[PDB]
């Protein structure tokens, strides 16, 4: 029912981002590897399987992205913990 | 000011639950669980927790109530202290773990929250655990 590609791309990217962030203290790297994944979800024409993925996880992923934007504006590290909570929850649903 | 320190209590009274007895992970039981069984390697585990530096500075406050924190045990998903510590717990149990840097984040730490060579204090409640 849900796009295999979107599921595999978020699994791979979330795993990479966690290694960049928790493993390497690389916040910029973390934002960079997830940025085109968020932009995918947002942009036009979508298939049935990817619409289904976006229905299941889109709100949480959008909210995770917004916490990252908040972090950039404010420097509040708790904005990143909020984002990682949401990313982890999605990571678990798709694994 | 003249009250008990939970961190000092685990440092000065906690059992050493490392197999070598190198003092790397010290444990005090706050509330005894009901379970017979402890979680096994590969189990999915659900907890509440909070974490403090041994100097009292909190680094994790938001996971102690509401939605559980989930992880897979014995996989190296979490620091070594938790793989050792949570494996000793029964369902419903609350304990305090004092984790030396060799069983936590070492000399690299996990900045900004965790400085290098930091000894960490956790309170953990084991909520439940599953084989699959
Ligand atoms: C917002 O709250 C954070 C947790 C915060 C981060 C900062 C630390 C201070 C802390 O405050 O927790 C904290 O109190 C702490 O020290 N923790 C968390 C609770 C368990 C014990 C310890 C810990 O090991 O954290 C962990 C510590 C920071 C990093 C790991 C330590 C051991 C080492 O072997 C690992 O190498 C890989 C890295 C963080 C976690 O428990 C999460 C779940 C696990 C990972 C990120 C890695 O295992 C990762 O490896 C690819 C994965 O496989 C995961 C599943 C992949 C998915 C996409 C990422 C999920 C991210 C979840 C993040 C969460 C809930």
């Amino acid at each position: 029912a849900m796009d295999p590609e979107f599921m595999e791309m978020w699994h791979e990217g979330l795993e990479e981002a966690s290694r960049l962030y928790f493993g390497e203290r690389n916040v910029k790297g973390m934002f960079e590897v997830l940025e085109p994944l968020h932009a995918m979800m947002e942009r036009g024409p979508q298939t049935l399987k990817e619409t289904s993925f976006n229905q299941a996880y889109g709100r949480d992923l959008m909210e995770a992205q917004e916490w990252c934007r908040k972090y950039m504006k404010s420097g509040n590290v708790k904005d990143l913990t909020q984002a990682w909570d949401l990313y982890y929850h999605v990571f678990r649903r798709i694994s | 000011n003249n009250e008990e320190s939970p961190t000092a209590t685990v440092a000065e009274q906690g059992e050493d639950i490392t197999s070598k007895k190198d003092r790397g992970v010290l444990k005090i039981v706050k509330r005894v669980g009901n379970g017979e069984e402890t979680p096994m390697i590969g189990d999915k585990v659900y907890v509440h927790y909070k974490g403090k530096l041994s100097n009292g500075k909190k680094f994790d406050s938001s996971h102690d109530r509401n939605e559980p924190f989930v992880f897979s045990l014995g996989k190296g998903q979490v620091i070594k202290a938790w793989d050792i510590g949570v494996a000793t717990m029964k369902k419903g149990e609350i304990c305090h773990l004092l984790c030396k840097p060799e069983y936590a984040y070492g000399s690299a730490g996990s900045l900004p929250k965790i400085p290098s060579n930091a000894t960490l204090f956790f309170e953990i409640e084991l909520l439940d655990f599953k084989g699959e």
